[PDB]
Parts: structure tokens; sequence; C-alpha cells
């Protein structure tokens, strides 16, 4: 009450930004801030004198310089590349016939947070993760999978180590806080797309050697290793291509599993098929099992954007009927999409 | 005409028949028709304004559909004289259902944006001043029934057309899902009142006229229904046979059977825990160890008598559970005992509840039904006999608990004759005490109790008593949604809110997160103790994640009260589900040296959360309870209420014979657990244990 009209002239008129550097154990505080101006702060109020820590910012008072209050400022790309937020509206029931894929997911999806108990019962801890796989080049199905797990706790997907190669260590660091501030989000679940680390080999921008790439990979792992991490962010990672990972990867985590993706069949094409062509009105003669019964050795997103060639023609013409006589016909403009490209 | 088929495409073909009709009139739709049907054409899709006109003034019908689905706007405002519209309508009502379902038997339209979205554009101009009585009862489209209705008290909806049990099936199914959204929902016959005869005879006549499959909905309701008012209307609605059908109704034989049934799946332990206590002889509580014998044995006499035996050295409130085993043992299925359950009643000037109040609530709670009708006058008049020495505190607080919750429509009003005795005027002890005492009474539901009983008491005004007063005003009405508005005034005593969100909200989704949320960051200091108390009614549907999230924060306060209101919030609420989450919770929560019965308040309560009236045959073994219940009564060493908790977990552990349930599926609720629920949020000395009767 008087208070605050009491110290509001010790604070004023007005106080500046410092930076939060170092701390004489006595707690003065030494700052280096604009420009390597110091101070020594042993203040009561606001504090929480230990947790404001090394490497942060202050505010500081004109005369003489003590900080009387601090914030936590982001924004920044850090907190910017996490979020926001998003869950999207897909879901598991998407993807049929491939149930017992994500069966097996479903227990490592489902005993963190959810229905934990039977994993404190049996008392065998297993909080290993995942890591997935599968041909040729999927992971959107199983973002099928990670688009289902948006209804449980929080995510946050991030595509390859990029934002290491773009310049010359740098370290991990940004994978690092990336790492961090998922436990800052604990609980939380963090996955990383189709790893091209060696799998790709030219870099963006400039970048070097291969050692330093290997180790923000080596590091990547060592740090997610770890010492000593109970964090998670359950950690799930994917790639299409097993070869390029170095195997051991798989032993620290996720050691029990990395998800086979199989190709489709001829009736997941049909149980597929028709989610699709479900909301678009098919014509008369259309019929969903001849044209991919004949096919062979689709993909689910084909199957899925088949119905994008009737959605020009039909849509050029302004109709909300899909006509077989043009998806037969413009299919061949996708089969020459496959064939030829 | 001409101009519709021309390739300009400059605007505009629509409202253009209004300046010229009748001479328009003179041609056919032999020339439109080559427009529309070419392809390749311009304004297809656009004569489709002026034709809708023309087709509409013909009568015909289903052409009109065809024509609308891509003006979607214009349909609204068309040409004006009401007459040709409610002329034109009406033959277009009864003319385009003849048009559908011709095949017979659907196939069902094919909520599509053609034919759904233009009856309802439409009605929106039916249901705005002129006719009545729309396509929605012609059609027989669920669909377009919900869009039928507008806001309206829907307490005079109840009636709808009678039709076949066919689509009586879909019909009352979709109209549930569409009531539980409303206040009101099928399932009101429970609570209203109403009380006419229509509910009960609609009610047996609903499995009519087959008497074979009505087993279920029957058998199972006169069985699960506590209250004989159920059984009493409905025996006057039942016609089946002649007479006889009293055998299995008065909840004689009903009560008989599942007993019987909770005996096969059960059962509790009876000598060996028991003797066992026996060598230990009475604890030192004198607090639990009654009503321990009135839940377990039902029905044996020998142990009722070292339970009367005992209790007449009048010592305490240890009478209690006894005297209420009392009856309840050969009450557990009829009639029973109603004949010495009141006799020690007028037998022990009280002075207080502790001393002759026991048996004389003991008359009223244990009856269960009764009435009978017997029960009704002569606990009425045997309270008529004793007035001062009551008088208008202690004992009546359990008193109303044995009236509205059997019928909340009786005819009799005790509340006159024990609110005569209100001039006692002190405000600590009424607070408790008329607080469930005008609650309990009756469910009211006329609106006129509320004023009368407002205006003869406060006369001015008590200052305090009139706040829950309005909170009665709240629970007379049930989950109407007035009592946000209700809510507006925001007096600094804020015990309006808690309670106003709590009672005056009742639906399956939860939906109150919002002004629960909002009350609790908005309010000010020492109200947060309080806020939690909501969570024993809009947390039935999903606890597991709401409930152990929430209080978990503030289970570690060092505060005693909010602590106490924590653990107690969660409550019942959160005891019919288990999970090894809470299992592990257990650790460190007796391992701290805070002092005072909310300690073990905290986690004797919380060890009522693995189960309610299950096992321990079948199925969970009482050795694990056994042996925390003797490694937690080390400490201290007495400190009795160790002695408290030993017999506490015991309570519910060993009585079983029940099962709840919530209570309940039916969806009652308890109306002594509430009322009971309230008074020790201060508990100081007794009044935790006018709680125990749980
Ligand atoms: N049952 C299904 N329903 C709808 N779409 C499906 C189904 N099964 C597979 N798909 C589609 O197959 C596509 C394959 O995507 P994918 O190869 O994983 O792309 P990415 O290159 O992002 O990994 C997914 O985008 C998904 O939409």
């Amino acid at each position: 009450e008087e208070e605050r009209s009491k110290v509001d002239d010790l604070r004023g008129t007005p106080m500046s930004v410092g930076t939060l550097e170092e701390i004489i154990d006595d707690n003065h505080a030494i700052v280096s801030t604009s420009v390597g101006s110091e101070h020594y702060v042993s203040i009561l109020s606001f504090v929480d004198k230990d947790l404001l820590e090394p490497g942060c910012s202050v505010l500081l008072n004109h005369k003489v310089h003590a900080v009387i209050g601090v914030l936590m400022d982001d924004t920044d790309p850090l907190v910017t590349v996490m979020k926001v937020e998003k869950a999207p509206q897909e879901t598991y029931a998407d993807i049929g016939g491939l149930d017992n894929q994500i069966q097996e997911i479903k227990e490592s999806v489902e005993l963190p947070l959810t229905h934990p108990e039977y994993y404190e019962e049996m008392g065998i801890k297993p909080p290993k993760g995942v890591i997935l796989y599968g041909p040729p080049g999927t992971g959107k199905t199983l973002l099928a999978k990670a688009v289902a797990n948006q209804t449980s706790a929080t995510f946050l997907r991030v595509v390859g180590s990029e934002l290491i190669q773009k310049y010359l260590g740098d370290g991990p660091k940004l994978v690092r806080e990336l790492f961090r501030v998922a436990e800052e989000h604990a609980p939380s679940i963090v996955f990383i797309d189709e790893i091209d680390a060696i799998g790709t080999k030219r870099y963006d921008s400039n970048s070097g050697g291969e050692r330093e790439i290997q180790r923000t990979m080596l590091e990547l792992l060592n740090q997610l290793d770890g010492f000593d991490s109970r964090g998670d962010v359950k950690v799930i990672m994917a790639t299409n291509r097993i070869e390029t990972l170095d195997p051991a990867l798989i032993r620290p985590g996720r050691i029990d599993r990395k998800i086979e993706f199989p190709l489709p069949d001829e009736k997941t094409k049909k149980r597929i098929f028709q989610i699709h062509t479900s909301r678009m009105t098919l014509a008369d003669d259309v019929t969903l099992d001849d044209l991919i019964m004949a096919k062979d050795d689709l993909s689910g997103a084909d199957i899925k954007a088949i119905c994008t060639e009737a959605g020009l023609m039909a849509l050029r013409e302004r109709r909300m009927k899909v006509t077989n006589e043009d998806f037969k016909k413009s299919k061949e403009n996708v089969l020459y999409k496959k064939q030829e490209g | 005409m001409s101009m519709s088929g021309e390739v300009a495409k400059e605007w505009q073909e629509l409202d253009d028949a209004e300046k010229v009709q009748r001479e328009p009139l003179l041609t056919l739709v032999k020339e439109i028709v080559p427009y529309n049907m070419a392809h390749n054409a311009e304004h297809e899709a656009c004569d489709l304004l002026m034709e809708i006109e023309q087709v509409d003034m013909l009568e015909k019908d289903i052409d009109e559909n065809a024509y609308a689905k891509v003006c979607l706007y214009l349909t609204s405002c068309v040409n004006y004289v009401p007459e040709p519209e409610n002329s034109a309508l009406l033959r277009c009502a009864l003319g385009v259902f003849r048009k559908f379902s011709r095949f017979p038997e659907a196939l069902r339209l094919a909520l599509m944006l053609n034919d759904m979205e233009l009856v309802e554009d439409i009605f929106t101009s039916c249901k705005d001043v002129v006719v009545q009585k729309q396509m929605a009862f012609m059609l027989g489209r669920h669909g377009v029934f919900l869009e039928l209705s507008e806001d309206v008290e829907e307490y005079e909806d109840l009636t709808e057309i009678m039709s076949n049990v066919q689509l009586n099936s879909n019909f009352l199914a979709l109209a549930r899902e569409l009531d539980i959204m409303e206040p009101k929902v099928p399932d009101d016959i429970y609570k209203t009142h109403l009380e006419n005869n229509r509910f009960g005879g609609s009610g047996s006549q609903v499995d009519s006229a087959r008497m074979n499959l009505a087993s279920s909905f029957v058998n199972g309701f006169v069985n699960a229904a506590f209250g004989q008012d159920k059984l009493l209307t409905d025996d006057g609605n039942k016609w089946l046979y002649k007479n006889k059908d009293h055998g299995m109704l008065s909840a004689a034989a009903s009560l008989g059977m599942i007993l019987l049934w909770d005996v096969d799946g059960g059962l509790t332990q009876i000598d060996k825990y028991l003797y066992s206590s026996e060598d230990y002889i009475k604890s030192g509580a004198l607090l639990a160890c009654g009503i321990v014998n009135s839940g377990v044995r039902n029905e044996c006499d020998p142990a009722l008598a070292l339970l009367s035996d005992y209790v007449l050295h009048n010592s305490n409130t240890m009478r209690l559970g006894s005297i209420f085993g009392l009856g309840l043992a050969y009450a557990g299925s009829n009639r029973e005992d109603v004949l010495t359950l009141l006799l020690p009643v007028m037998g022990d000037s009280k002075s207080s509840m502790e001393v002759a109040g026991v048996t004389a609530l003991a008359c009223g709670m244990i009856a269960v039904g009764s009435c009978n009708g017997d029960v009704t006058s002569t606990i009425l008049q045997t309270i008529m006999e004793k007035s001062e020495t009551e008088l208008k505190d202690t004992y009546a607080r359990w008193l109303p608990l044995g009236l509205g919750l059997n019928h909340l429509g009786k005819g009799e009003a005790i509340e006159a004759i024990l609110a005569a005795l209100e001039v006692v005027s002190e405000p600590f002890r009424s607070f408790a005490n008329t607080l469930v005492d005008v609650c309990a009474y009756a469910g009211s539901g006329n609106v006129l109790k509320v004023q009368q009983l407002l205006h003869i008491c406060s006369e001015h005004f008590d200052s305090k008593e009139k706040e829950e007063d309005k909170d009665k005003k709240e629970k007379k009405d049930k989950d109407k949604k007035e009592a946000p508005a209700d809510m507006g005034a925001h007096q600094g005593v804020a015990v309006l809110g808690i309670a106003l969100i709590a009672m005056g909200e009742e639906i399956g989704a939860e939906m109150a997160l919002r002004t629960f949320g909002h009350l609790l960051r908005y309010g000010e200091p020492t109200l947060r103790r309080a806020v939690p108390l909501a969570l024993a009614l809009i947390s039935v549907s999903n606890p597991r994640l709401n409930i152990l999230d929430t209080l978990s924060k503030f289970s570690h306060d060092a505060d005693p009260e909010v602590s106490y209101n924590s653990i107690f919030a969660m409550g019942m609420v959160g005891s019919g589900t288990n999970n090894a989450r809470l299992a592990a919770m257990l650790r460190q929560l007796a391992q701290y040296h805070a002092k005072d019965p909310n300690n073990l308040f905290m986690v004797r309560l919380a060890q009522g959360l693995t189960h309610l009236g299950k096992g321990t045959l079948t199925l969970c073994p009482y050795h694990s309870d056994r042996q925390l219940m003797s490694q937690v009564a080390v400490a201290g060493l007495l400190t009795v209420l160790v002695s408290f908790l030993d017999v506490r977990n015991i309570i519910l552990g060993k009585s079983h014979y029940v099962l709840y349930g919530l209570v309940a599926a039916m969806q009652p609720r308890m109306l002594v657990t509430f009322d009971e629920e309230l008074r020790p949020l201060p508990v100081s000395v007794r009044v935790g244990q006018a709680v125990d009767v749980v």
C-alpha cells in the first residue's frame, strides 16, 4: 500500500534496462550492460535473488543503477519457432488398416500423460520415446499420427539440422535451447522431420567440415543422452532412409521403437480413397475400386491428390461433382505425373 | 422472355418481374426450358431467380427447391401482401410433403443445404407473425424440429404429437440429444413436479402393452428407487393384473432381493475385525465407532443389543451411528422398527442434539419412503411436542433431512412451525443451522415460497440469513440458467457466487470452467478457500484430468483451511474411480509434522478414493489396508485422532453393502452429504461429528 508510494521515488523517475551477468556471493551482483556498466545490488524486494541467475537481463536505476525488478522477455526466435499451437483437425481415425502400426505407438502416445498408472504399477519405466521411418517419402501419414497426438500435452515439429549448417558452429546451440526450452514447456513432445544430416550432403550458406556437422548430430543425441536429463519432451524422430543415421542413436533412445511403414495394399487404398471423395460428390459411373484396383504401388498422397485433377476441370466448369470420364482420363495426368515425372 | 437468354452478362435479371408481372403470365415455361437445358449458354442459374417466382405462384413444388440451390440469398425476401404469401405457403407446405417419401419408406433426404436451409429461411417469416404449424410436424424430419422451436418456457413443451413407436424411438432419441444442452431433459420426470398423473401414466405406458420385454425399466426401476413416492404414483398407474402388484412394490421384496444380491458379490468381514475391536473395547474418538455396525449389520439383532446398551451411557454423540443402526438394521428391507424407533425420542427437554436429538433424527433419516403415511404425522406431532428445548439451532439442522427427501411436494408444511423459534437471534450458530434447515425442507418450485418466507422472516431483514435465503431461491430452480442472471449483485460476502455456480448449473458438459475460473481469479483474498467446493457437482464428468491437476498445487499450501477444503473438494466426486497416481501420492502426506485434524483428514479421506463399497473377497485384499492403518497409528502416540482414522477408513471400507454409484447414476444427489459437507468447512468441535453419519 504505502510501500508502493514509497519506493517509487527510489525507482523514480525512470529506470534503465541492464543485463544480469555475475554475482559476488555476498549477493552484490556484478553486471555487464551497455556499455559494460556494473553495480552491486543486494535489495530486499521482488527477489527471488537466486533464480534471476547469471546470463539474463535486469532493470537498473539511474542513481545509482540498482536493479529493482526483472522480466522474462521473448518473443525472440527461440519461442517463435516452437509454436503456435496448433492441433489441426485431422485425427488417427483417418488412416485405417495401419492401426497395427499405430496401436504399437498407441501405448507410446497414450501412456505418457494419459493413462499413466500401469507404467508405474509395473514400475518398469518405459519412457524411451519413439523413432520413425518408412518408404518412399512418408512421415506425413505419420503426421496423420502426429496430428492425432495433438489431443494430448503439447508438441513442436522441427525439420533437420539446417539451423546449425547455416554457419560455422554455433555448436548445436540452437538445438540446445530447442531441447532445453522443451524442458521449459515440459511435459511436451518434440519431433524432427526426416533427418537429412549426412543423408543430404551439401549445405546452404557456409558450413564444414563433416565432423562439425557429424558432432552437431553427435551432440544432438549426447545432449539428449543425457547427463543427466529426466526432461520430457518425449522425443519423436524420423528419417525415411535408415542407412545414413549413425546406428548408435538407437540404444540410448529411442531403443524400443522405429515404426516400419508398409506400402498401401489393394484394400488399404480402398480404405484410404473414399475418405477423400466422401466430400467430393462422384458422378454415377464413378467407382473407387476398379481404378485403384488396376493401379499398383501408389502413395496415400497421390490417391489423395488424384482427386485434385478433377477439382480443376469440374471446377473450371464450376461443378460440385466429380466425373469418372474425366477422373479416368485426368488420372492419366497424375499417371503421367508418376510415369514421366 | 427473350432478355433472360441474352449472351450479355450485364446485370440484372433479378426483380425485373416485379415491374411487369401480369403481362408475362401469358407465356409459359416452354420458352424458359431451352435456356436452362442447353449448355454453353449465358445466365444458366441466373434465370432461376425469375423462374423461382413463376413456379412459386403456380403451386408446383419440388421445382422450387431445385431452382433455389444456387440463389441461397433472395429466397428470404421474395415478392408484399401477406394473403398470397400465407396461401401459396400453406399450399406449398402440404404440397412438398407429398413429393417426399413416395418410394415409399424413405430413402431420407437428401441437414442438406437445399431443403433444410430453404425450409428454415421461410420458417423465419413463418415464426415471425402469421399462421402457425409449419412443415416441421408434417414432414417428420427431426433435423427441422430442432429449428422449429423458439425461445420459450419449456414447462409446457413436454407434450408432443403421438405417433408409432418405430418413429417415436428416433424421435425421443434426437430429442434427448437436443435437450441435454437445454436445462430441461426427458429425464425431468424425476425432479418434476409436475407431480400430475400424466408422467406416471406415460411412464407406465412406455412399455405398453408388452408385459414380457418390460422386465427392464420396471423391475430394475422399482428395486433401484429408494423413495416410495415413485412406487406410490406408479402403483396407481400400474394396470398389470389386479391389486397383487404390491408384492414387488413397497420396496419390501425389492430391497430383500437386492440385499441378497449384494451378499452374493460380497461380503464384508464381521467376526474377525469387529471382535478384534471388541477386545480393544471402546475407542477414544466417540465419533465414528457407531456408524460401523449401522451399515455392517444389517440385519443381526444381537449386536444391536450391545449398541443400545452401550449408548445408554449417553456420553457425547457416540449414540449417533448406533441409534441410526438401530433403525437401519431392521429397515434394511422393511418396514421396519418405526414403532420402537420413535420411542426413545420422547423418552430421552433434550436438551441438545447429542442427547435426545440422535433418536429424534433416526426416524426422520432412516425413514426413506415414509410417510406411509403414519411417519409424517408422527414426526410432525413428535416435533410439536418439544419446541423450546430443541430449540432453533442444533437439532433443527438435521430435521428437514427426513421430509423433503421422501416427498418434495408434500402438502404438510413443517417449515412454519419450525420457524416460529427463529427469535433466538444468534448470528453464529444460525449460519450452519438456517442454511440447510430452510434448504432441506422442500424443493419448492412455485416461486411463492421464497417470496412468502422472505417477507415474513426478514421484515426488515436478518442481514445474514438472507444470504443463504437467496441461495435457497437459487437452489430451488434446478439449472434453470437464471443463476448467472442472479449473480450480478456480487456482495462482499461472496458465499452467493460459490453456491450459485455449483448448484445453479447442472449439465453433462462442464462449460463452467470460464465462470468458475473467473470467480477465483477476480475474487478477493480468502475467498479462494471456498472456491474449490463447487467440485462436488460439475466435476462428475471427467474428474481425472481436472481435479488432481488443479488441487495438486493447493494441496501443498501451508494454510490448514484451504488444505482442509482442497482434499474435501476432491472428496466423494473423485472417489468413484481409482488410479496409481493417487496411491503413489499417498506417500509423504502422512509424514508431515503438522498438527490439528487437517493432517489426518487430508490423508485418511484420501485413502477412501481407492474404491467405494467394493471388496474384499472379491476383490481387493483387506490386508494392505490393515497394514497401512497399523503402521500409521504408531505415531504421537495418542493423539487419539489415530484411533479416529483407523475406524474412519473402515467406515466406508468395511461397510460395503451399498454401491454408489454415484450417488447417483439416475442423477439424484445425496441430500445428507452436501449439507453435512458444508458445516465442517469451519469445523471447530462437534460439527464434523454430525457429518460422520455418511
Ligand atoms: N487413410 C488416409 N486418409 C487420408 N490420407 C491418407 C491416408 N493414408 C495416407 N494418406 C496420405 O498420404 C500422404 C503421404 O504423406 P508423406 O509421404 O508422409 O509426406 P511427407 O513427405 O510429408 O512425409 C499423407 O499426406 C496423407 O495425407
